[PDB]
């Protein structure tokens, strides 16, 4: 069985043909909606490139009510193996906003018309997210952490949005008014920096929370949750001693480069300002002596 | 219809105008973000310019909702409701909203718009104008230049 | 009601991306699709989505118009919404430009006698770059129209003469065979906000600072190269001192300009030890 | 040894220690060591010299009720920490963040 | 930077008269005098370069690696000759 | 007449004994091919779909199609595993329904039953009116535990019992040496 | 290979063109030398066109056949026994060639008063033995346009390589044989050109694979 589960990357078309047909069946709250997620797969980095929609159904009951047509998957199939046929079913998405209950029992149907692990994509169609509103989850099977039996679940992959040379180009025209083309690199690279701090800052808040549930014991006690908890603790180093003084002496020579840097930087502009004063008086005596 | 809905917004707009109608105001808003039609937004937005003609304070409200709103006809409108509310009156705030418009936007008609508006607000001072908008005639953007070619023949007219 | 030229077809943001799509993956067959819209009025011509036709054993020429496929995609796409109408068609012109031929000609007139408003789209995704995506419908002329003269464009709007008509397509044609007409893409907030991701990190990137060695070397052979190019600019200015301006304003056109590279080695330099020294500074108090 | 470890804290340790709860004597402690490290319960180094035993990551094991509250206030401390961290370094470079 | 399309006529640099103007050799036979676009590196314009031309209108729009035009090619390994100084 | 259908075929483990020669299994089979070549017969137009009860919970073989091949080809790929969960599968024919490729046939359900049903009754008498107020008809065919199930089937008429719009119409026929689609022609189609 | 889609692609009318490929082309078999299809409007690479015959070849290889065997040969048994020391030694047994350590020769200048058997000869190596024939006559090299007079040469030795063994065999070459002039004409320069590239492509920076070479004169 492959294991191609590493990296997961998404065309923007993918996605907005979520957010077309999402906002195309008028979905209102709690109606999930479904497509396909056609792709190229069998190497290490799944890459999701196109979509369509399905006729998915389900009431908001019993989770084995879930319907969905099996003949329209292979009827798309043929006609978009017809356009292209570089393109092959690797699963489906749902229109967010978190997992559900049929997840698992519905991943089972895709299983024949898939080769590889059929491919989970949750969009956050809505828009509640703040970082990417895409994640990951391969059905796999693995033992349960509570020390009973092996369970087939998903698990989470990490995703990242990148774009071909065909869908980069319209992405780019299409938000050609809100991007900051001008940004600045230095600027750009600190405002990653806090949009960094600011996304662990949320992740802490969300697994204080968490455990601030479990000691209450609404939620049971996962020891597999626990242990990461204290390997991370472990693994967090005490800075405030040999650690310490080679941090310094390396800040201390990185600041010694800057300032040459800068000494650079300034004589440079030196040197711009001594041409441009010879230019300006080259002007004054031209436009002088031609008046005159 | 959208060969009679462009008229029949202005004529509605001339209808009411300076009077600022609580209601009409409401309404005509409300219709321009559901209207599919083209012509039927821009004329909604120019009667709703008409409606505020003169209520300076008034219409301090209309100016936060169209100039921030997203349809890009709707932002046309709010050029000319700041252009008839603050008319002949040279009021810093409209003129300071107006030059960020017409600098910061996106669809050139809107910005073609915020200097008409602007040419507009200051006719009562056009010893000015040729000094403001000097800066805006050699924009690399044409639509502005069309702008305030327009706000000089409004402003010494 | 002789048309207007205010005409503008709005192109949603799904029709604009799935058009490139197809057009960059059918290099240089001039693939075609059909153009899945609503009419909304006698000025605007929506359109919502677009699908793909096949593209038949025929190469480069635009003429696999099956019925069987277009039949079963209308109808089965109905299925999952899209009740639309077949508004227009688009094919790709890759690397030629944005024009129509006769074969073009002949399907659009095809087209026109089952619609009479179908507009003629074409993509050219070899020649767009980002933010310049070449795009313009087309709409045959009528007939003998050019008795009167008066092919159809009331010009009750400045919106429509506004665009300027290409050169190499008036060569095959443009205002003989079929007027032009306007592209607006109309977005929407929840599209524009979104499609923002494209261009954002993964969190767990920033406070990543990188391996402790390489950025021992490149200071080290930044501080080299920066030694070599004070040198040169010492050798410059003094080379500078009897050279006419007729030679300086192309002196440096084929040698290192060892100025712009002092600049830019200086900049690049501190702009990435600025980030170096914020990241381990943040880390050491934030981490601990 | 790994409740010892485990109890005490200490990255460091001695001889004696571990011989009194061993109950081995302060020559096979040495040995003790050796096993415990190959076999993957720990991942320190000896120090003969001065009887100093340096302990590393030690073996995980199953986390109690109690344990969760002193993770989550030191949860707490780090999250407020980073908090302020990031109000600091928001509020100092705001000409800039665009 | 869409005159960079992928239809494209290599050209050999002459001689840089002007700023923005330069003299380039097409490979259809005969030279030109053409305008060099404004985001080109201009310190690479070196003489006898592999300058590459817009198809209709010459006007020079890329620079290539100098290593590219070249038909003759630098001797590898398998034409490596098999014989000694010995 | 114009009319979508939905087979309910049982493949539970009771479902797979041999009071039928051969199996109930292959008799709702023949059932199956019997009640699709009747349907084409009386109108081609009329669409017919194949759901599977058992397997766990109830998997859709096909939507409402009028081709033999394709739920043929799946009658051959459903192993006879799990109990018949009717409710579920009732309701997942019920959603079917509502998705006709022609909105004017009207709904037509007929379940194969081969075992006891252990689902709740006020459960199943309100999934009964909820069909017929949808205006869906229902026939179940019941041959097997026919001691049980014949306690239930007849709350699920009298439940439906469509007066004026399509009548539901009950068959328990007693296990006997005569073809069972021979049975089945003449009293609950016709 | 400038890139994954840019190619530098020549072509037959002479310019070089910075070509786009498709998307089914296999990128990896694009060296230098592999014939490619250009589409004419947008100048696209189609197609991964094997190697080249020139018709000049073709029409050279291709000859009848030659009905007469070494038995029409009379008298000639020694000399036989020298040209098939090298025509069909090395081509059959090349490996008493390696132990004794001879390097293989390339060239066998049949040569003697007109009229003895200096073409039958050829024709019974074409007819005998084996291996692809090229029979090459003196003057059916030269052409009127610069150049062609070397090119023909350069795919003629160019095809043997790829139908290794081959037994190229020019004829009448005192046409282009002659002593290189110090003071000739304009015709008898271009020709020298042509008895240069003949030469450098037997002795010249490579090696010849498989290939002999029979040279016949008067
Ligand atoms: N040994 C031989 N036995 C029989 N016939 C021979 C022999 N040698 C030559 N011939 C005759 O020679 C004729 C073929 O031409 P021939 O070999 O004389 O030309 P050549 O000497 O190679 O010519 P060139 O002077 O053009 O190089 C045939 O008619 C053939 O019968
Ligand atoms: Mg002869
Ligand atoms: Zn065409």
């Amino acid at each position: 069985m492959s294991l191609q589960h590493e990296k997961v990357t998404i065309a923007p078309l993918v996605l907005l043909s979520a957010l077309d047909h999402y906002e195309r069946t008028q979905t209102k709250e709690n109606k999930r909606c479904v497509g396909v997620i056609l792709g190229d797969a069998n190497s290490s980095t799944i890459r999701v490139t196109n979509s369509f929609a399905l006729p998915f159904e389900e009431d908001e009951k019993n989770s084995d009510v879930w319907f969905l047509d099996h003949n329209y998957i292979e009827n798309m199939n043929e006609m978009c193996k017809k356009i292209n046929a570089k393109e092959k079913l690797i699963g489906w998405y749902h229109s967010g906003p978190k997992l559900r209950a049929s997840d698992l029992k519905i991943n089972e149907l895709f299983k024949k018309y898939t080769q590889n692990n059929p491919l989970l994509l949750i969009v956050d169609v809505k828009q509640q997210g703040v970082g990417l509103p895409t994640d990951a989850y391969v059905a796999i099977e693995q033992v349960k952490d509570d020390g009973t039996s092996t369970e087939k679940t998903f698990l989470h992959l990490p995703c990242t949005i990148e774009a071909e040379e065909a869908e980069e180009i319209g992405v780019e025209h299409l938000l050609r008014d809100v991007r900051d083309q001008a940004a600045g690199g230095l600027s750009i690279r600190l405002t990653n920096q806090l949009k960094s701090l600011k996304g662990l800052q949320s992740k802490l808040k969300d697994v204080v929370e968490y455990l601030d549930k479990v000691i209450n014991k609404e939620l049971p006690i996962n020891h597999t949750i626990l242990g990461k908890l204290q390997d991370v603790f472990n693994l967090l180093p005490n800075l405030g001693n040999n650690l310490q003084k080679a941090l310094t002496v390396k800040t201390n020579d990185e600041l010694m480069v800057i300032y040459i840097s800068n000494l650079v930087r300034s004589i440079i502009a030196f040197d711009d300002l001594i041409e441009n004063k010879i230019q300006n008086k080259k002007i004054q005596e031209q436009r002088v002596k031609d008046k005159q | 219809s959208a060969t009679s809905g462009e008229a029949a917004a202005l004529g509605m707009g001339l209808c009411m105008l300076g009077t600022g109608k609580p209601e009409a105001i409401h309404d005509m808003f409300t219709y321009s973000q559901e209207t599919q039609h083209g012509n039927i937004t821009r004329g909604l937005a120019v009667g709703l310019a008409l409606i505020n003609y003169g209520r300076q304070e008034l219409a301090d409200d209309l100016i936060t909702k169209m100039l921030a709103s997203d349809e890009s006809l709707l932002r046309y409108g709010g050029a000319f409701t700041i252009a008839l509310a603050y008319a002949g009156t040279g009021n810093n705030s409209a003129v300071k909203r107006l030059l960020h418009v017409a600098v910061s936007d996106s669809n050139d008609d809107v910005r073609r718009a915020a200097v008409i508006a602007l040419g507009f607000v200051l006719l009562r001072d056009y010893t000015t104008v040729p000094r403001i908008v000097q800066l805006l005639s050699k924009s690399h953007n044409a639509h502005v230049r069309c702008g305030t070619a327009f706000a000089l023949g409004i402003a010494c007219a | 009601g002789r048309d207007d030229t205010k005409e503008t077809v709005y192109i949603s943001s799904i029709a604009l991306l799935k058009m490139l799509k197809h057009g960059r993956a059918g290099v240089p067959m001039e693939v075609m699709g059909l153009m899945l819209g609503e009419f909304v009025d006698d000025y605007t011509v929506n359109v919502v989505d677009v699908f793909a036709m096949p593209q038949s054993g025929t190469g480069v020429s635009v003429e696999a118009v099956d019925d069987v496929f277009q039949a079963k995609m209308m109808d089965m796409l109905k299925q999952t919404g899209r009740d639309q109408m077949v508004v227009g068609w688009y094919h790709s012109h890759p690397g030629f430009g944005c024009w129509l031929s006769s074969v073009d000609v002949n399907t659009q007139k095809s087209f026109e006698q089952l619609n009479s408003r179908a507009v003629a789209v074409v993509v050219d995704p070899i020649q767009s770059v980002k933010g310049k995506v070449v795009i313009d419908a087309f709409r045959l002329i009528d007939t003998g129209a050019l008795i009167n003269n008066l092919e159809p464009r009331q010009t009750t709007s400045n919106t429509g003469l506004l665009n300027k008509a290409n050169i190499q397509a008036l060569i095959h044609g443009l205002n003989r065979h079929y007027y032009s007409l306007n592209i607006d893409y109309h977005k929407t907030a929840k599209e524009t906000k979104m499609l923002m991701n494209l261009h954002k990190e993964q969190w767990q990137s920033g406070l990543k600072m990188y391996d402790y060695e390489e950025k021992e070397e490149s200071n080290l052979a930044a501080t080299k190269s920066m030694v070599k190019i004070a040198e040169q600019y010492s050798k410059r200015i003094e080379e500078e001192k009897e050279l006419t301006e007729e030679e300086l304003k192309t002196r440096y056109v084929g040698r290192q300009d060892p100025k712009k590279h002092l600049s830019e080695t200086a900049d690049e330099t501190l702009e990435n030890n600025i980030v170096s020294v914020l990241t381990a500074g943040v880390n050491s108090v934030a981490i601990k | 040894l790994i409740e010892t470890v485990f109890v005490k804290n200490i990255r460091m340790l001695s001889f004696e220690d571990i011989s009194k709860a061993t109950h081995l004597p302060k020559d096979n402690v040495e040995h003790l060591v050796m096993r415990a490290i190959s076999l993957g319960l720990l991942k320190g180094s000896i120090d003969q010299v001065n009887e100093l035993v340096t302990i590393s990551w030690v073996q995980p094991r199953i986390i109690s009720g109690d344990q969760i509250t002193k993770m989550k206030d030191r949860l707490v401390e780090w999250n407020d920490q980073v908090e302020k961290l990031g109000k600091k370094m928001e509020a100092r470079g705001q000409s800039i963040w665009v | 930077k869409r005159i960079q399309s992928v239809p494209l006529v290599i050209g050999q640099f002459l001689e840089p008269i002007d700023q923005n103007t330069g003299i380039v050799s097409s490979t259809t036979g005969m030279s030109y005098v053409v305008r060099i676009l404004s985001t080109l590196d201009r310190e690479l314009l070196k003489p006898s370069m592999s300058v590459a031309l817009h198809r209709h209108s010459n006007a020079l729009v890329d620079i290539l690696p100098p290593d590219s035009d070249s038909s003759i090619s630098v001797m590898g390994e398998n034409e490596k000759p098999d014989v000694t100084y010995a | 007449v114009l009319e979508a259908t939905v087979l309910v075929i049982d493949n539970s483990e009771y479902s797979r004994n041999g009071d039928f020669p051969r199996t109930r299994f292959e008799a709702q089979i023949d059932s199956v091919e019997f009640i699709f070549q009747a349907k084409r017969n009386s109108n081609p137009e009329n669409t017919v779909g194949l759901i599977s009860g058992a397997g766990a919970n109830p998997r859709v073989l096909s939507t409402f199609t009028a081709e033999f091949g394709k739920i043929l080809a799946g009658l051959h790929d459903t192993q006879i595993e799990g109990k018949l969960h009717m409710a579920t599968a009732l309701q997942i024919a019920q959603l079917t329904l509502k998705h006709r490729q022609n909105k004017v046939q009207h709904q037509r359900i007929v379940a194969f039953v081969c075992s006891p049903i252990s689902d709740s009754r006020d459960e199943l008498i309100r999934l009964a009116k909820t069909l017929k107020k949808n205006n869906v008809a229902v026939d179940i065919i019941n041959f097997g535990e026919i001691e049980q199930n014949t306690e239930l089937l007849d709350e699920f008429i009298a439940a439906v019992n469509n007066p004026q719009e399509e009548t539901s119409h009950l068959l328990t026929v007693t296990p006997g040496p005569r073809l069972l689609y021979e049975n089945i022609a003449s009293s609950p189609i016709i | 290979e400038l890139s994954e889609e840019k190619y530098i692609v020549k072509a037959s009318s002479g310019p070089r063109y910075i070509v786009g490929v498709r998307n089914s082309v296999d990128r990896s078999k694009l060296k230098k030398g592999v014939r490619v299809t250009l589409d004419i409007t947008t100048l696209t690479i189609m197609r991964i066109l094997p190697r080249e015959t020139d018709p000049l070849v073709y029409n050279m290889t291709s000859f009848e056949q030659g009905e007469i065997t070494f038995d029409g040969i009379g008298g000639l048994t020694e000399q036989i026994r020298e040209l098939r020391e090298v025509i069909e030694l090395p081509l059959k047994n090349p490996e008493i060639f390696q132990r004794v350590g001879i390097k293989p020769p390339k060239g066998v200048l049949l040569y003697g008063p007109p009229g003895t058997g200096k073409t039958l000869l050829a024709k019974a190596v074409a007819a005998t033995i084996g291996a692809n024939f090229i029979f090459s006559p003196a003057s059916g090299i030269v052409d009127k346009y610069i150049g062609e007079s070397a090119r023909i040469i350069r795919e003629m030795f160019a095809y043997a390589k790829e139908h290794e063994p081959c037994i190229i065999f020019m004829d009448e070459v005192d046409a282009i044989g002659g002593r290189r002039f110090s003071e000739g004409t304009s015709a008898d320069r271009e020709i020298q050109r042509t008895l240069m590239e003949l030469l450098t492509q037997m002795d010249g920076f490579d090696n010849l694979g498989q290939t002999k070479i029979i040279m016949a004169t008067n």
